[PDB]
């Protein structure tokens, strides 16, 4: 299909035509370019189904992802050597020869930005000066009302009429004066670089790979340096101790639906082989015709990753730098309170209606935000709009190689109860011991007994449900296809439509099929022990106090009335078949606990918010026959664990590969090399 | 709360549970701020029209709450009974936001869950009549939903055990699609036998008990017993549950449905046939509103006296002229109802009506006219049968009566067009030899001229240029009222289903029922009580 480019430098839009032009001479796609003079009319045009892509740095991504247009990158481009290559690029301070300044003494002085709301010239510098502009601002925008700070100022692209100082330094010469333009002699990182070469102002705000983009003269170096956040300045090329900010990279970017990673992914693949760093001269897409730099697409650069199918610019732009693009354009004294609201994140209603309860009880201390599945709940408590979360063992680990930390851990009962234990806080966690039972009514089966019948577990991606049976299973056929195993089961969280979910029931109109949430009634724990109880499937794969808490009617519903425990045994991995009630000899494996996945923001916080309205509040010690019930309670395993007798003290185990103990890990690394997951690879994008 | 119709429907009854106060402090001792909840009588939400819009104006108001969110509709039950005409179903919403209102400090004071919804039952052509003979069963479900209290035991127990699923019964109203142990494909059925001997229905409300493996066969539980007084198409009575539930299950049943209903049991077969039927109560606590259906098993065996129309005999009618001209039947409240009354009417604007002497209460008939597709002119024949006990076929009987006249568009003319609102009948009982004056222009001769309306068995034709044809039908005490249609009044008539050729019964849309005749142009309804 046609696709189309978004110019914004139509003077310079030459980058463009030879592109199409020397693609046509070859075979050509029916590009084109659709320009305008600035780039919100680009974001808007592609919003509008006007064109295709234009690449934008941080704040612009920003800005061209909120409502109502909602934009989503594809390609994210990359920066470096061919051999050693990278997609952080930095943004830093460059400075005069001597100047004698550092970053906090910055009262009049003359600056060079490079652009409103970019993450070298704008976002990051006054974030990083802001604790002294001092600006009550609710009216008074930051633009200058404020950046009185500097009396001499230029930034090009602001509103001219507005305010005195935001384009004085910028050398227009006429309405230009203050463009956004192609023609602002001091635009991009080599205008507000020049606009210190000049002298003209000291503080240049730009990239660093600039000072040795154009400082040819391998000499001239050594006045020009770097001005750093830690009170000092230092020689340039150790920018590694003197960066401002870890921003990501400009990403090239197209509609919500429609997008077309694909498309453009493909075009922009042979371009990356045919035309990329080092190659032919046929209009390579790295360069420029002298005298400018950047031109609408970026220069000095080698390729661009692909960026997966899971990212949405919230997730693009990291979790700093958006916390940063947002806690500026809010006062003070309300971006304070955002640094103390435990926004809890719940999955699927029931749990979300037990966290509103809570969020009223809580002293508007802590408020909930819910999502569909764990999958998605990782996916606000990355972008920012949850703070936390807890989740099973094999949740830790998809969601700590996604870049979160364990915080606390629901410090299971462990089979050596013997007592109430008060102290519970600080009992380090013991795993839980997960099992296969199985109805002795039928006495054929043994442990070679398990394939090709009918069976259900309780989870999908837990470590007790799919990943400690069909791990071993796996390890001792090498087949790692896995609904071959069995003919039929339930697995609460897969495809819907496979042999592998047909013993599911759901919910009461029976439409919610193997839905990781609370509304497959054969999920969870008790799910799957439903499940095989009822007779549909043979063995079952579950946590061994299920089986206890599930005879003498101990869930007093139908289906957990009339049941015996001398009616189930375990399996083995010989054959025997013992009784259940002293499964520490006989089990099918150990498995570490759940826990309470965070940031590294607002973990020092986590234990000022848990450990004191858990610890009181909270199920044994203050209250809660009546009022929190925050655990087993009116209701049953939402939001926690129904065996959840305290919450942890993790003891150093944040590094999750510390956690999870290295022999899981190992084994969800062999099982996780025959499948994938939405996530995983995204957030393993998400590390490059 | 027993003036009865044709639907109606309780909504979900959402508690208070926000415990911090109005303003102030956490009202003193824990508690929430509605710790109980009982329902009122300001809420039986009555319906109209057809089924759909009757179930579209409950969607609408949950609509109106919110836009969002998906209904789960009854549906996906009651196609196992297969139900024709009157449904007791229900719908529910779970994707609800729930309300919050807080205080200036911080505070909260009101917070309600989001579960929304109603429990309903809608009923069609009320029956007119009723199987008469022997006795008849009817098999179909119920639906009920109850109070919603805060502990229903005083231990707080998950609200997961005594039934539900989370969070309903213990912080909303406990109800029935959202009730999780019964035989799960098919939860509430139950059974009515009804005894016209005695005019009397009792009938048996099940709730299926729960079977560990899905194989065995149930395990009926009996859960409200109905004993109802008959009164034509309604019957009256009491709900009221067995003793089985106080001495076995004192935990789990003997703690929703634990109150009578007494003369607090509706309820009407619908149906022109009585072979279906609705009803409601709601337990005198107040604390279980309830609906309920059946239908015939489908084995219509008939009646000997054919009182239920629909493959029997009419005994009683409302017949209503269309829209601007046909005639068609509106269902039958039973009941028998106005001159220049000008004020509004249930048709939506002010009816400005002008019926005439009112001294024969028990058969209607007229003129009813209601000024602000279009509704012009409206003649109706509302008449309730005989009451078969004051006086038989043996007698003599002199009637005079009610009389209107209509053409259609043309001018029209009035009861005092005979000179006299008179309507003469002559009759001998012991004979049944029905004759008399309806005038068109003045006297009998000049009218139209067909007498001795001999009546056979049931079915009749009173009359009072050749082979005319007129109906009619009894009213007041017994054989004591008369009156009917001329079923002469176009190529089609009034009255009975129109004479317009025989072709198809209204299977499309040219309304082509019964045999056929020669066209005048000129219709009447007349009516008449006894004199001595
Ligand atoms: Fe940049």
């Amino acid at each position: 299909r046609s696709v189309q480019w978004c110019a914004v430098s139509q003077p310079e839009a030459t980058k463009c035509f030879q592109w199409q032009r020397n693609m046509r001479k070859v075979r050509g796609p029916p590009v084109s370019c659709i320009k305008r003079d600035s780039p919100i009319q680009c974001i808007q045009a592609i919003a509008e189904n006007r064109a295709d892509a234009v690449t934008l740095d941080g704040g612009f991504i920003y800005e061209a992802g909120l409502a109502p247009y909602k934009l989503r990158p594809v390609a994210a481009e990359v920066y470096g050597t061919e051999r050693q290559p990278r997609t952080h690029y930095y943004a830093v301070a460059v400075v005069k020869k001597g100047g004698s300044f550092q970053l906090n003494e910055l009262q009049g002085l003359k600056s060079c930005h490079t652009g409103l709301r970019r993450t070298a010239g704008w976002n990051v510098p006054i974030g990083t000066l802001r604790p002294f502009l001092n600006w009550t601002g609710p009216p008074e925008p930051i633009e200058a009302a404020v950046a009185r700070f500097f009396s001499a100022s230029c930034v090009p692209g602001a509103d001219k009429g507005q305010f005195p100082n935001l384009c004085r330094l910028c050398a227009g010469t006429g309405e230009n004066k203050c463009a956004f333009s192609s023609q602002e002699p001091y635009f991009s990182y080599s205008g507000a670089f020049k606009c210190l070469r000049d002298g003209a102002g000291d503080v240049a705000f730009i990239r660093e790979s600039t000072v040795f983009e154009d400082l040819s003269d391998e000499a001239e170096r050594d006045e020009y340096e770097l001005l750093c956040p830690d009170n000092t300045r230092k020689p340039v090329d150790k920018f590694k101790d003197c960066h401002l900010a870890r921003v990501p990279s400009h990403a090239v970017v197209a509609r919500s639906v429609n997008g077309k990673e694909d498309a453009i992914w493909n075009l922009l693949r042979q371009a990356q082989e045919k035309f990329g760093k080092d190659k032919s001269p046929k209009f390579q897409l790295f360069g420029s015709p002298s005298g400018q730099k950047d031109l609408l697409f970026k220069d000095s650069a080698i390729g661009f990753s692909r960026v997966p199918p899971r990212i949405d610019s919230g997730l693009y732009l990291g979790s700093g730098y958006f916390t940063a693009i947002q806690n500026l354009r809010k006062s003070e004294e309300e971006v304070a309170a955002r640094r103390a609201r435990v926004v809890w994140c719940a999955v699927g209603e029931q749990e979300l209606r037990k966290c509103n309860q809570w969020s009223g009880l809580s002293e508007g201390s802590v408020t909930c935000s819910s999502a569909s599945t764990t999958e998605d709940c990782i996916a606000l408590v990355l972008k920012g709009e949850a703070d936390a979360m807890s989740l099973d063992g094999g949740y830790v680990y998809t969601a700590g190689k996604c870049g979160l930390v364990p915080v606390l851990a629901e410090n299971y009962k462990s089979q050596q109860s013997s007592d109430p234990d008060p102290n519970c806080v600080d009992r380090p966690v013991e795993g839980y011991l997960a099992v296969a039972v199985v109805r002795r009514s039928d006495t054929s089966l043994t442990w070679n007994s398990v394939k090709g019948k009918k069976s259900c577990h309780t989870a999908v991606d837990r470590t007790a449900g799919w990943n400690i049976p069909m791990g071993l299973l796996f390890n001792q056929t090498g087949s790692c296809k896995f609904d071959e195993y069995f003919s039929q089961s339930c697995a609460p969280g897969s495809d819907p439509r496979s042999n592998l979910c047909a013993l599911c029931i759901g919910d009461e109109q029976g439409e919610n099929k193997c839905v990781p949430n609370s509304n497959e009634r054969y999920y969870g724990y008790t799910g799957a022990f439903r499940c095989l109880a009822e007779n549909a499937g043979d063995v079952a794969f579950v946590k061994d106090v299920t089986v206890l808490q599930n005879t003498d009617g101990n869930n007093n519903e139908a289906w957990a009335k009339d049941l015996k425990l001398a009616d189930f045994a375990l399996l083995c991995l010989d054959g025997k078949r013992k009784p259940v009630t002293e499964a520490r000899s006989c089990h099918l494996a150990m498995a570490p606990n759940h826990a309470v996945v965070s940031r590294m923001d607002k973990v020092e916080r986590l234990k000022q918010v848990l450990l004191h309205q858990q610890a009181k509040f909270g199920r044994n010690g203050s209250d809660c026959p009546d009022k929190f019930c925050l655990f087993q309670s009116e209701t049953k395993n939402l939001l926690f664990n129904d065996n959840t007798e305290c919450l942890a003290r993790l003891h150093g185990k944040t590094t999750y590969e510390k956690y999870l103990g290295p022999q899981y890990v190992a084994g969800i690394t062999n099982l996780k090399k025959c499948s994938t997951s939405p996530l995983l690879e995204a957030c393993e994008f998400l590390r490059k | 709360v027993n003036r009865p119709a044709v639907g109606a429907a309780m909504r979900l009854l959402r508690r208070n549970t926000a415990f911090h106060r109005e303003d102030g402090t956490a009202i003193p001792d824990s508690k929430q701020a509605e710790e109980k909840l009982s329902f009122k009588e300001g809420d039986v939400l009555f319906l109209y029209g057809s089924k759909g819009n009757k179930l579209q104006q409950l969607k609408s108001e949950i609509h109106k709450r919110d836009s969002d969110v998906e209904i789960r509709t009854s549906e996906k039950e009651n196609k196992k009974y297969g139900y024709e005409f009157v449904d007791a179903g229900y719908v529910y919403t779970k994707n609800g936001k729930d309300e919050i209102e807080q205080n200036s400090g911080g505070k909260r004071f009101t917070h309600r869950f989001g579960y929304d919804g109603f429990v309903y039952y809608s009923g069609e052509r009320p029956s007119q009549s009723l199987p008469s003979a022997g006795t008849v069963k009817y098999f179909g479900n119920w639906q009920y939903m109850t109070d919603a209290k805060r502990h229903r035991t005083g231990k707080a127990v998950a609200s997961d055990d005594l039934g539900y699923i989370t969070f309903y019964g213990n912080d909303i109203g406990a109800t029935s699609y959202a009730a999780k142990d019964a035989d799960d494909r098919e939860k509430h059925p139950a059974e009515y036998t009804v005894d016209f001997d005695k005019k009397i229905l009792k009938g048996e409300l099940i709730k299926n008990q729960y079977v560990q493996k899905k194989n065995d066969p149930k395990k009926p539980l009996t859960i409200y017993n109905i004993t109802a007084d008959l009164n034509g198409n309604r019957f009256t009575g009491s709900a009221k549950v067995n003793t089985e539930v106080k001495t076995r299950h004192a935990d789990k049943e003997y703690l929703f449905f634990h109150t009578d209903a007494d003369q607090r049991l509706e309820g009407g077969f619908f149906g022109d046939n009585g072979e279906e039927l609705a009803g409601r109560f709601i337990s005198n606590d107040n604390g279980v509103f309830g609906v309920f259906a059946g239908k015939q098993k489908t084995n219509a065996s008939g009646t000997n006296p054919a009182m239920p129309f629909g493959k029997h005999t009419k005994i009683l009618d409302s017949l209503k002229i269309s829209v601007d001209f046909e005639v068609s039947t509106m269902p039958d409240f039973g009941h028998p109802d106005s001159k220049e009354k000008t004020i509004d009417l249930a048709d939506g604007r002010k009816m400005t009506v002008s019926a005439c002497c009112d001294f024969l209460t028990y058969v209607k008939l007229g003129r009813i006219k209601t000024e602000r597709k279009g509704r012009d002119i409206d003649l109706f024949l509302k008449g309730i049968r005989t009451a078969e006990a004051d006086i038989p076929k043996t007698g003599t009987a002199h009637y005079t009566g009610t009389w209107e006249a209509r053409i259609g568009e043309p001018i029209q003319w009035d009861n005092k067009a005979d000179k006299a609102a008179k309507a003469e009948f002559d009759v001998d009982f012991g004979n049944k030899s029905i004759s008399g004056t309806l005038t068109e222009q003045n006297g009998v001769e000049p009218a139209f001229r067909i007498e001795n309306g001999v009546i056979e068995g049931n079915g009749f034709h009173a009359t009072a240029a050749d082979n005319l044809l007129v109906t009619g039908g009894f009213y007041g005490p017994q054989a004591a009222e008369l009156g009917g249609t001329i079923f002469n009044k176009d190529g089609k008539s009034l009255g009975i289903t129109e004479d317009i050729e025989n072709e198809v019964e209204n299977e499309a849309d040219v309304g082509e029922q019964l045999e056929p005749e020669v066209k005048p142009q000129f219709g009447v309804v007349f009516g008449a009580k006894k004199d001595n």
